[PDB]
This record gives structure tokens, sequence and C-alpha cells, in this order.
DNA sequence: TATGCCTATAGTTATTGTGGCC
RNA sequence: AGGCCACAAUAACUAUAGGCAUA
């Protein structure tokens, strides 16, 4: 056991519970009754003012319902414990590997007891249909999934169990974040699956219990300009408008010679031939887009931001940055192929994929800027959600210029 | 053995040390007789100079409640009669000895101390403190419900076929069993409550099926609100309109066709309690028809878990939508009046989707499942809008229904420039000093026109320029502008009173066959745009 | 950098009213 | 020596993100 205290000045988490479906509530009651008998959670009265949101998700391997508790609010109030007092070290060599496999070890925290005085802050309420019943109340007696302090306390017992694995393979890198474990290796396809099982069989020695990543294949695709045989006034006007906006991102871009092609009032269909200066300016502008831009560096003191744009026809583009117009990582997530996909599902699959990439390279979850309404997102996001983490998100407007620029990306 | 709940105070303050008000003698003689009975029963106990804390008796716990710790919500959202299930027999139970049966935390009992006024000029007096839950206390309804939930648990498990709902002190019990079997099970519930010391009315003292709860008159098969009667003709004042809106919003849950926007437009004015705001012809028009809706009595239907939920949307007017949710035709469960154009403008398709999203969330709270929608919009229009729009959304199940006021997308701009069409370079400039602006256009053919305006901004002058570009042009038109604002509005479909100019441009674009609109960066030296800018900013 | 004027996303504290309650 | 709950309207503070105009 270990004493845990809040950040001085701030009180415990007091968040309103979001309404859930009749099927989801009944599923949560079944799980909470099982955990109550096991000694994981206990019923508490109305004297506890603190509350934490609870949602129901579904898994693929287990195929059954999983309980997800949104500790986003509480994690901001207990940030000094798991970052300053007991911080998890992050290496800069995990981002360079041939194959990376992710495993869930969330059931490991369901054994180590929680601090008595801190048990009251992990309280959560199960909502009722049309508020017929007052609402069932529970609090965690052990380390909960989704709380940042859980891997911080288990860290002292996690390093000792991974020591026989680290001494066996010195060149293989391992990293722990939240309830997920990240293992990277430079081994072959048949070799990778066997070596992961060697660590998986080691987990059973302690007692606790198509998903494969390629971090070397995350190479940034450059923005390519339209290769046209014959240019019209309308083709230049659309190009100049996009390139002038892109000048604040790439300082080398100039539109001076392209603007001199338009002299006086002209029709949009009017065919403008490109001169010696116009061709040489455009060709050099293509070279700046291919080669990475200077002045882009990661800063640990600043928060990470991720913005996603809807392009239509099953195409989504995204940018990862700390400061505006200075992107560290760009690309486009088109679609999960064929079957059944909507605007929410394609966005949900993108957010989870961007978050996973952020943990491998940096080890921090980015602030998500979503082109969706708050009420629309908060209702349907739980249906296609699988991961235990919860990224901090905001809902904003998408400009027309940023949408038309990142579609030229290959 | 009614298990005491541990209660503490707020971190940095002791109990109330507020002194008593001047003695009356007329009320003191009566208070002694009541307090002695409460002491004899075991509700309160005598104390001396021990207790420093005091509470005034009228007992007003206004100062203590602010010092008492925060308790989690008893019941935030109230149950809607539409979400309840249809039952054969229903029974209500008014619990006597409610707060008296449940004892208070022994350590907290000293903060509930109250002193009786003296007989003759500040004489020693008699002091008491609550041993049980007091009336008008912050944690009294919270602990009482928590204690009641633990008592009902064994009965709920033994009888899952029956449904018991708890509200404050009253208990609502309903089942699908016969009147003979139902009456027997209520007595078995009473004997279980009597074990803990909870007084409940007998068979003859029980209330009949017409229950009055939260303004609703409840029945086993249907539900209805109390008849709404309002003061009428003569010129009413400002807050009387606010009282009228409060009644119409209250009636909106059952009465489908309710229009309240014109009364809200009259309340857009500020201040005086007796302004005596007169009516406009359009305001009294929707008020007179709302009187006709409230004439014929209507009723609501209960929820059946077997049948699917069906919701229907109708566009009644400008920024106004009405919905009725039903499982069986003509048998409505709950209606609404969604008209939340939040002082903005928006459109028709997105505003319909914002209506759908509110009902979807409403159905999760009330019934616990998503309803099937029947919208007044075609699948051809829905797909065209949401593919070109940046914002993502999803409606899983919806169908098309033809209603007299259909939702119609007016116009679509061309994706590519039009051949043979006259090119119109357009620009507008204005200064906030004196508020003077100019709007003009320059064509590739040679023709041009510049005008001057009064009381205008840069956003208005650029919008006026395109109006002139559509006024003097033919059918196929190519328009070029340097504003992201002017481009953004026309690319959307503003269905509102976005002031005069916008409605004229929309009306102009319907008349035209094909229109292409493009954007260029300002002050970049682009041919065409440079010539217009010099003309509009000549005196600015 | 400031203020006025546009778009979009998201909220907060007060009043008044309707329906209820202590 | 009115408060609490649900919904609605009015008012006020709006905050964030992007943009235009002038300075
Ligand atoms: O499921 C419902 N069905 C129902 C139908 C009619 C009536 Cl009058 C009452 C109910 C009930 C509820 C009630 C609480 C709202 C007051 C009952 F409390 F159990 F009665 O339960
Ligand atoms: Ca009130
Ligand atoms: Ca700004």
């Amino acid at each position: 056991t270990v004493p845990v205290k809040l950040k001085p000045g701030m009180d415990g988490p007091k968040v309103k519970q979001w309404p859930l479906t009749e099927e989801k509530i009944k599923a949560l009651v079944e799980i909470c009754t099982e955990m109550e008998k096991e000694g994981k959670i206990s019923k508490i009265g109305p004297e506890n003012p603190y509350n934490t949101p609870v949602f129901a998700i579904k898994k693929k391997d287990g195929t059954k319902w999983r309980k997800l508790v949104d500790f986003r609010e509480l994690n901001k109030k207990t940030q000094d414990f798991w970052e300053v007092q007991l911080g998890i070290p992050h290496p800069a060599g995990l981002k360079k590997k041939k194959s990376v496999t992710v495993l869930d070890v969330g059931d490991a925290y369901f054994s180590v007891p929680l601090d008595e005085d801190f048990r009251k802050y992990t309280a959560f309420t199960i909502p009722s249909i049309n508020n017929e019943t007052p609402g069932i109340r529970y609090q965690y007696n052990v380390l909960p999934q989704g709380w940042k302090g859980s891997p911080a306390i288990f860290q002292s017992s996690m390093t000792k169990i991974l020591e026989p694995f680290r001494k066996q393979n010195p060149d293989i890198v391992i990293y722990q974040y939240m309830d997920d474990l990240y293992v990277g290796s430079d081994l072959e396809i048949g070799q990778h699956r066997t070596k992961i099982e060697e660590l998986r069989q080691h987990l059973l020695r302690w007692g606790l219990t198509g998903y494969e990543l390629h971090p070397d294949k995350w190479t940034v695709q450059p923005i390519v300009l339209p290769e046209k045989d014959s240019w019209t006034v309308n083709d230049i006007q659309k190009l100049v408008g996009k390139l002038n906006w892109a000048s604040q991102i790439y300082p080398g871009i100039k539109v001076r010679q392209l603007c001199k092609l338009l002299r006086g009032t002209k029709a949009l269909t009017e065919v403008i031939p490109l001169t010696e200066e116009a061709e040489l300016e455009l060709a050099e502008n293509r070279e700046i887009l291919k080669e990475p831009v200077h002045g882009v560096y990661y800063d640990p003191s600043k928060d990470l931001i991720a913005e996603i744009q809807k392009q239509g026809q099953g195409q989504w583009t995204y940018q990862i940055y700390q400061e505006p117009f200075k992107n560290l990582k760009t690309g486009k997530y088109a679609r999960m192929r064929g079957a059944h996909t909507n605007d929410v599902k394609q966005l949900t699959e993108a957010v989870q994929k961007i978050t996973t990439e952020s943990i491998v390279i940096w080890g921090k979850t980015p602030k998500f800027k979503l082109p969706i309404q708050k009420e629309t997102w908060e209702t349907w996001w739980t249906e296609y959600w699988q991961a235990t983490w919860v990224p901090e998100w905001e809902f904003v407007n998408t400009p027309p210029l940023v949408k038309l620029w990142y579609q030229l990306e290959k | 053995p009614i298990e005491t709940v541990p209660v503490k105070l707020k971190p940095g303050m002791d109990g109330p040390k507020v002194k008593q008000w001047p003695l009356t003698e007329e009320k003191i003689k009566a208070l002694v007789e009541i307090c002695t009975e409460m002491e004899k029963e075991g509700k309160i106990s005598k104390i001396g100079p021990e207790n420093p804390y005091n509470t005034p008796v009228f007992v007003d716990f206004r100062e203590l409640n602010k010092k008492t710790q925060d308790f989690w919500e008893v019941q935030l959202g109230i149950p809607h009669p539409a979400g309840l299930k249809k039952k054969k027999s229903v029974t209500v139970l008014d619990v006597g000895d409610a707060y008296f049966s449940v004892p208070l935390d022994e350590d907290f009992r000293k903060y509930t101390a109250f002193t009786i006024p003296s007989i003759n000029n500040e004489t020693p007096g008699i002091r008491y403190q609550y041993n049980v839950l007091p009336q008008g206390w912050k944690g009294s309804p919270a602990i009482f419900q928590s204690s009641m939930t633990k008592i009902l648990e064994p009965f709920r498990k033994q009888n899952p076929d029956i449904v018991i709902y708890q509200y404050m002190d009253d208990l609502y019990v309903g089942s699908d069993l016969e009147i003979g079997q139902h009456r027997t099970k209520i007595e078995e519930l009473r004997q279980h409550l009597l074990r803990w010391g909870l007084t409940t009315p007998d068979k003859k003292h029980q209330k009949e099926p017409p229950f009055l709860w939260m303004g609703y008159e409840l029945h086993p098969d249907k539900w209805t609100v109390q008849p709404i009667v309002l003061p009428e003709k003569d010129s009413w004042t400002v807050n009387d309109i606010q009282k009228l809106v409060g009644k119409l919003n209250w009636a909106s849950q059952i009465y489908p066709g309710i229009k309240v926007r014109q009364l809200c437009k009259l309340l857009r004015g500020t201040k005086a309690l007796t302004e005596v705001i007169p009516l406009t012809e359009e305001a009294e028009l929707e008020l007179a028809e709302n009187r006709e809706i409230l004439k014929e009595p209507v009723h609501g239907v209960y929820y059946d878990p077997s049948k699917d939920l069906i919701a229907e949307i109708q566009k009644q007017g400008q920024g106004q939508w009405t919905y009725q949710i039903y499982q069986e035709p003509f048998k409505n469960l709950k209606t609404g009046k969604y008209a939340r154009m939040r002082g903005a403008h928006t459109n028709d398709v997105k505003q319909l989707t914002e209506a759908v999203q509110k009902i979807t969330t409403e159905s999760i709270v009330i019934w616990g499942k998503t309803p099937k929608f029947k919208l007044p919009i075609q699948k051809e229009t829905w797909e065209t809008w949401w593919t070109e729009y940046w914002q993502a959304t999803w409606v899983p199940e919806w169908e098309f229904v033809n209603t007299p006021p259909l939702v119609k997308l007016w116009y679509q701009l061309e994706k590519e420039p039009i051949v043979g069409a006259e090119t119109f370079y357009v620009d507008g400039a204005a200064s906030r000093e004196t508020k003077l602006g100019k709007a003009g256009y320059v064509t590739n053919k040679g023709r041009q026109k510049v005008v001057t305006l009064t009381d205008t901004t840069n956003q208005k002058t650029e919008l006026q320029a395109i109006h002139l570009a559509l006024q003097d042009s033919g059918l196929e038109v190519n328009i070029v502008t340097d504003s992201q604002y002017a481009l953004g509005i026309i690319q959307a479909q503003p269905d509102q009173s976005e002031s005069e100019l916008v409605n004229q441009i929309i009306e102009q674009l319907i008349k035209k066959e094909k229109v292409y609109l493009a954007w260029v960066p300002a002050h970049k030296g682009i041919g065409g745009n440079e010539q217009v800018d010099k003309l509009v900013s000549a005196g600015i």
C-alpha cells in the first residue's frame, strides 16, 4: 500500500453522468455485481459528492462488454503523482522498429489495493432509464483502469518482472503506457509472433493475463501539385489561393510570377501559357513540398494538438502539431475497407490510430480537434471504441482553405 | 437497527452560532407542548451549556445547510410519464414517520442544536438537539432514500414482476397482476416497512388511481396534464407573457402544434415589470390558434418494450420544428416544439439534423433506445448536403415521408467554370468612420457599375457587389470575389431572416440556370480583381 | 499588437415563468 | 430573518479557433 494525495487547492472529480442505453446499463450491472463479490469495488452512500463518468464498450477477442471509466477529470488533479513523484521514463528509440505488437494488461491492476483515503475519489454512478431507480453507486478498492496512478504504483513491481525479459534481449525495446504494453523489435514476421508469445507465457508465471504496427512505414507523404498540360485562368486562381495560404507553413513558396500571368480582366476558361519564370517558380515550389521544412522540433513542456478534416467520399486527413502551421507529423486516413462505415466510425478509427502513433513516438496523448457536434459525438463514440485510454478532445470549425490544401497530399 | 450514515461538515468552518430573535410568548406556549412530545418519542434530547451551536426556530437550518457537506444528487432528472410502463393495477403509499424513523449520526447531532426563547427577559431557557433527521435539512432526503433503497432490495428481488418507484416520501407501486393479487402484495410491502418503523396508509385510506404527480394526472392506461386555463383578451403586461410562455412550454410535451416564437420576440425587449407590451397581428395570430389546440382534451400513451419507437418531423415555419413520438399511429407518447435557432441563422438540412440529435439524446434518457425517424427530406438531398459539408454526422435509421411543407434545397453552385459565360470580377470596400461603402464589378467584356451606400460595413458592401453581379448578368454567370465571408454564406443555404440582402441573392440564384463562384486572395495583384479594388476604394 | 465585423465550436451566472416540493 | 428539482424564455459574461478591415 502507498498513500496518495491530490494537488493542493483542487478538490475531487465532480462530473455529470452521460445517459446510456437500456442494453448498456444492464451490461454494466452484470459486471459491477461480479467485481463486488470479487472485492474490487464496494457500494457507498450519498455522503460522497465525487463522481466519475462510466461508459460501456465492446471487445473483439473477448467479444463481450467491457467497462470503461472516464478518469480524464481526475487525472488532471492527480498529475503531480504520476509525472513528478512517480514518472514513467520514455525512450527515443521506440519510434524506429520493423514490427510493433500491442498487448492489454489491464487485469494486472485489479489485485493491488488502493489507498483508503483516496478510495472516495474513484466513485462512479450507473444511470437509470427514465430515472426510475436512484442510481447504483460504487467506488474502487483496488487500482482502476484508466487512472494514471495505477501504472505509477505498479511501476516498482513492473520493472522487476520485465528484468528477466530485458536481460535476455538487450536490443529489444519495451515501453509501458496506461493499461497497454508496447513491444518493438527488428525481427522477421515469423520471429515476431513467437517472441511476443514468450513474454505472454511469462505473464502466466506471475499469474496475470490482425493487430500489428509498422513504425518505419509511417513515412510522411508529401503534398503534390496538379501536373497540368494546359493551364487556364481558373486553374491558376485556385492554385495561387492555396499556395498563398501555404506560405505561412512553407516560407519558400512564392506566387509573384504566377500572379503576373493574370494581366487585367480575363475569363476563367482563357488559356494562359506559362513563361520561363512561371515554370521555374512552380517547379521550385514543388521541391519545397517534397523536402521537410526547418524549425519543427518537439517540446516536452508544451501540449500536443491533433486536427482532423473531412474530405468526403470516405477520405480523412489529419495534422499533428504543437504550434499552428508547424506540423511534426501529417498524413491521411482514407477508410477501413468496404463493409459498414459511417462518418462517426471512420473518425473513431482515425482518432484511435493517431493516439497510438502519438504514444510510440512521444508518449503523450494529443488534444483532438474534431469536425463534429458535441451532442452527436458523445452519443455514438462508445459503439466503435475499444481502447482504454481517453484522449482530451474539443469540437471546432473547419476552414475551407485547410480542407482544400491537405487533399493534394499523396 | 436503522444504520446511521456518517456525516461531516465542510473543511474550514464550525456549526452556526447564530442567536435567537426577540421572544413572542404567543408562540412559545405552543412550542413547549410540541417539543415535549418529540422528546418523549425520542426524536430530541435536552442539553445544557455544553453546546455552543444554535439554530433559530420559527426550525430554519439556512446557516447549517451552507456549512454541511455536499451530498450526491437524490434525483436530478424527473421521470417522464411517457417512459413509464402500462400496468393493470397501481397503488400509492404516503409514508408517515419518514425522517423520524431514521436516526442521525451521533457526532453530527450537536450541530442541529436549537434554543427556545425565554419566558421573562433572557432566562436560562430550554435547549434541544435532533437525534433523527430534521425537516428542511440538506442531507435529509438523501439519507432517507439511501436507507429506503436498502429496505426495498429484498422485496424487489423476491418480486421482480412488480415495479416500485420511490419519490421523496411517497412510493408508487404498479403491477400487471389481477386486483386481488395486487392488493395482497401491497400489504406484504407494508409489513416489511413496518419492521423498520415506517407508517403506511391502510386499504381504505389508500388513494385511488387518479394520481397527481408533478402536475401530471396519472392513469394505469393513459396520462394527461391538468387543464390549462389562461387569462385572455385585454392588453397584458410583460411578465404575463412570460407566464403565458411558461404554460405553453409546459403544454408542448403533449400538445403537438405549439408556436411560441412571436411571444419570445416580444420578450426580446428589456427592463420594466409593467411595460404593457402590445401585440402584433402575427403574434396574436399564433396565439389565437394555440387557444384552439388547448380546447380539445388530449392524452399520452405508455411505453411498450416490444414495439419500436417512431418519431416524425415537421417544419412549421421560420426556425420552428415539431415532433411527435409514437409506437402506434395516432397514439402519441410524447411531443415537442424544438425551435432552437440560437439567435443565429443556420439552414434547413443541418437544422433538421440538429432537431434529430436532440430527440435521439432525449430517447436515451426516457426510453433507453434510439427511435426510427420519418423525415420530410429525400435521400437524394441528404446525400448531396453531407458530402459537400465539412461537419460529420450520423443518423442510423430514417425514412422519407411527404409532408405539405417539404424541406427543399434551393440551388447548387457549379463545380467547374462555365464556357461562354460573362466573367464578373467583384469587390466591396467600406470604412467604419461615417459608415460609407462602395460596391462594384468589372467584366471581361468591358461593362462596369459602381454605387455608394449609407450605414454599411465591409461584409455588407461585398455582399451588395454580388447582388449587382447577379442583377446585370444573364443566365450563365462566372463570379469572382476576394471575400471568404461572402463565399461562405452563398456556399451554404441560409433559411432565416439574415437581413434583406441574403434573401435577395438566394432568390436570384434560383432564377439562374448555372452559376460558378470562385475565390481569390486580396491585394495580390491578380488581373480583374485589381481593377475593381481601385474603383471601390477610390474615396476610402 | 488594438477594435469592429464575420464564421464555427463550446460554455457560465443571474432573472422571470410553467409544473412540482420543503 | 425564501430555498431546492425539471424545462423554457430574457439578459449578461463570454471563451476558443479561423478570417476580413483599419490602425
Ligand atoms: O412502470 C411504471 N408504470 C406505471 C404506470 C402507471 C402508473 Cl400510475 C404508475 C406506474 C409506475 C411509475 C410511477 C411513478 C411515476 C410515479 C409505478 F410507479 F410503478 F406505478 O411504474
Ligand atoms: Ca423559480
Ligand atoms: Ca483572432
